[PDB]
């Protein structure tokens, strides 16, 4: 056989929430645990051995993912193209758009899945069982209270098929919720909904539709969905523990000072960095590459981007710190923590200069500003 | 003659309008606020205009080079690594000052407006042949200012007394200046405040003299300011030339309409509000001390009063914005939505009410 991978990427209407950090970098590329969003869907297409295309779909500018897409097939070898959709037709119309380029090689599946996700991706495990369970398309165990997030999905755990669907309007669940692969024949359901019945949604229309039909059929690990700015950190720290599930020697595991910092588990760090060994890094911190880390900083449950500047005794907590940003002497930028609030998780735009002693408690600083006084509870323009 | 424009950053104060196009380049009542005192400059015969910015010309360059033909102004500019206090950028910009003739230059302050009576300063120049001119205006409130003791028989300033507990003066400087040739020199390579160390250098020596501004003055560091502002800039223009504002059954007050800006019927714009160019209105709006920049469209039934609306958004129908209501460029609040002071940021569609004062991204 042979397979093709499809990912989402969506355009810049969607990365609105992003918008510190969305005006320098759009959201797929934003690094999460020190790797772009997208980075981590790429690299388990790799464990296919039947894969051999990739294909990024989205109405943003090719000319900021042609750059990115160069550097992918350097380290897994594989075909990663961009495609822009000239006309967005949300989900079902973008994939049945040029439906010839997908399917130029005559592959048996198709893999789709959105950049908006974290979960330990077991395309392995989900294409032989799809093998098996046939038919065109193929969840995760959650609390019942946890249910004004999606709503109601029912599935026959016998044959692990999709009895029933409703987006928005659950009117009593089962527990099951969608996470976000189907067979060469799904081009032919879109023209039977496009064509026959004719801005085509795939979870409305055709997965809804496919509920008695034994066609649709149904994680084990983790799952976060990430349109929040916040939950870039909720997820890192998961990625970050499936890197300290498989191959730790790729996070920083010093432990000591033999001109090593003090880390304390769950960090990546990357080779291009500045680090003094008084600096105590915490649990659940990914490191960028060309920053100078200080002395006796205390990063803990953060993200740090390119080229920051942290300076003498900094402190950091729930905080994201854009690009080029500069964090003065004894300044501190926390933050509660709280994935639900908005300002849960203080966040930094690019080239924002904290000045000496600064504070900067659960707020959101936009690029290109300069702080003199401590804020705190705001959002500042 | 030669002339110079201080700018300073892109106008961080100023967000979101802001964001995208630098400090000066934000249309005023139809006008980029840059236009507003180079054509001034032009009634005084300036050929060539400097403008000491900090951040890189690159994002202009396009648009300062669309004035030089239609004004028939020479316009460069000047990029200083750190804006040197306030007199330092004059120290880098020597060399496109000096003609040769010895003629004094104009330095001017972007966050300034007035009424700009360069003729009648040159006479007040060339009749008692000081050598650095300023000008004046008098506040209400001199203590939040630094007042300038002048002789109110020449005009001869003295001292420089900043929040002043008792009462000294009640004049200060307006950001407009008027300075010969031979002052270039006077001045350091260390950043230096002209307004704390250049000027009492020239006051001690009794070598300037002062003329009082008889018009209005404002300093523009916030959003907000714009429509208060711009009531002072329509009042002078009742005042100048009268004609110059539109009227009919459906305005009151005074009110600035483009050529270009089409009004529905049904209207009632005023007072004090600026359309500007490529504009798009509908029926049955009230505009209202309100402001409106290029190319935006609002719907009918709309209500606007004190705000600020962005280049290229859209007002849906029956939309009610007031209370200093922000939107960047490119914003679409659907129909039926409510704003009560939300400073919004460009490229998004509000379609939910922004009820109370509120920062939305």
């Amino acid at each position: 056989e042979k397979v093709v991978a499809v990912i989402m990427v969506g355009g810049p209407t969607k990365g609105t929430r992003f918008r510190p950090l969305s005006f320098n970098t759009p959201k797929p590329l934003i690094p999460l645990a020190g790797q772009p969003m997208i980075h981590h869907p790429i690299s388990a297409c790799k464990k296919i051995s039947n894969l051999a295309q990739i294909f990024l779909i989205g109405f943003y500018e090719e000319r900021e993912f042609a750059l990115y897409v160069s550097s992918i097939s350097n380290e897994l070898k594989i075909p990663v193209r961009y495609l822009k959709e000239d006309k967005p037709h949300g989900s079902a119309g973008a994939l049945y758009y040029f439906r010839d380029r997908i399917m130029e090689e005559k592959p048996s599946h198709v893999f789709l899945l959105n950049c908006d996700v974290c979960c330990s991706f077991p395309l392995q495990g989900i294409l032989d069982a799809h093998r098996r369970y046939g038919g065109i398309g193929t969840v995760i165990k959650v609390s019942a209270e946890a249910a004004s997030q999606f709503g109601e999905l029912i599935a026959d755990p016998d044959t692990k098929e999709l009895l029933h669907y409703t987006e928005k309007p659950e009117t009593f669940v089962s527990d099951l919720i969608n996470c976000g692969v189907f067979t060469s024949d799904i081009f032919n359901a879109i023209e039977e909904v496009y064509s026959q019945i004719r801005f085509v949604r795939l979870d409305q229309d055709i997965l809804s539709p496919l509920a008695g039909k034994k066609q649709l059929y149904t994680n084990k690990d983790f799952w976060e969905q990430i349109k929040t700015p916040g939950k870039s950190l909720k997820c890192s720290a998961l990625y970050l523990s499936q890197f300290r599930e498989t191959s730790p020697h790729i996070l920083a595991s010093g432990d000591g000072t033999n001109r090593k910092p003090t880390i304390i588990g769950d960090v990546y760090i990357h080779p291009s960095v500045k680090l003094h060994p008084t600096a105590k890094i915490g649990p659940n911190v990914s490191i960028s590459a060309n920053v100078r880390v200080g002395p006796g900083v205390r990063l803990i449950s953060c993200i740090i981007l390119d080229d920051v500047e942290i300076k003498e005794n900094a402190v950091v907590i729930n905080s994201i710190i854009g690009w080029k940003s500069s964090i003065g002497r004894w300044s501190r930028v926390q933050a509660s923590g709280d994935y639900n609030d908005r300002l849960g998780i203080t966040i930094l735009g690019e080239a924002v200069t904290v000045e000496d002693e600064v504070a900067v408690i659960g707020s959101i600083v936009l690029q290109n500003k300069t702080l003199n006084v401590s804020v705190q509870d705001d959002i500042i323009l | 003659m030669k002339a110079l424009i201080l700018v300073g950053g892109f106008g961080t104060r100023l967000r979101p309008l802001t964001l995208s196009f630098p400090k000066p380049l934000v249309d005023f009542a139809n006008k980029p606020m840059i236009l507003h005192q180079i054509e001034a400059l032009k009634a005084v015969g300036v050929d060539e205009v400097v403008l000491a910015i900090n951040y890189q010309p690159e994002v202009m360059l396009n648009f300062l080079k669309d004035f030089e033909t239609k004004l028939e102004i020479k316009i460069t500019c000047s990029q200083e690594t750190e804006p040197l206090g306030t007199a330092g950028p004059l120290a880098l910009a020597r060399d496109k000052l000096l003609d040769g003739s010895g003629e004094p230059f104009f330095v001017l302050n972007s966050d300034v407006i007035s009424e700009y009576p360069l003729k009648e300063m040159l006479e007040f120049h060339k009749s008692h042949g000081g050598e650095a001119s300023i000008m004046v205006t008098k506040v209400d409130e001199p203590s939040k200012y630094g007042v300038v003791v002048m002789e109110e028989s020449t005009g001869r300033v003295e001292k420089f007394v900043e929040k002043p507990k008792l009462y000294v003066g009640n004049k200060i400087n307006a950001g407009i200046y008027l300075l010969n040739p031979s002052v270039l020199d006077k001045i350091e390579l260390r950043p230096t405040s002209i307004e704390k160390e250049t000027f009492p250098k020239i006051a001690a020596a009794q070598g300037l003299y002062a003329m009082v501004l008889p018009g209005f003055w404002m300093d523009i560091g916030q959003p907000r300011d714009y429509i208060t502002g711009l009531r002072l800039y329509l009042d002078s223009l009742r005042k100048k030339s009268p004609a110059k504002l539109t009227s009919g059954p459906h305005i009151v007050g005074n009110v600035l309409v483009d050529e270009t800006a089409t009004i529905g019927e049904g209207c009632l714009i005023g007072p004090d509000v600026a359309i500007g160019p490529g504009c798009i209105v509908e029926s049955g709006v009230r505009l209202s001390r309100c402001t409106v920049m290029r190319g935006v469209r609002i719907k009918k039934h709309a209500c606007i009063s004190s705000s600020i609306i962005g280049w290229h958004s859209t007002v849906g129908q029956w939309a009610r914005i007031e209370n200093m209501t922000i939107l960047g460029e490119d914003v679409h609040v659907s129909d039926e939505i409510y704003s009560n002071g939300g400073v919004v940021l460009p490229h998004k569609e509000i379609k939910s009410n922004i009820l109370k004062p509120e920062i939305v991204m």
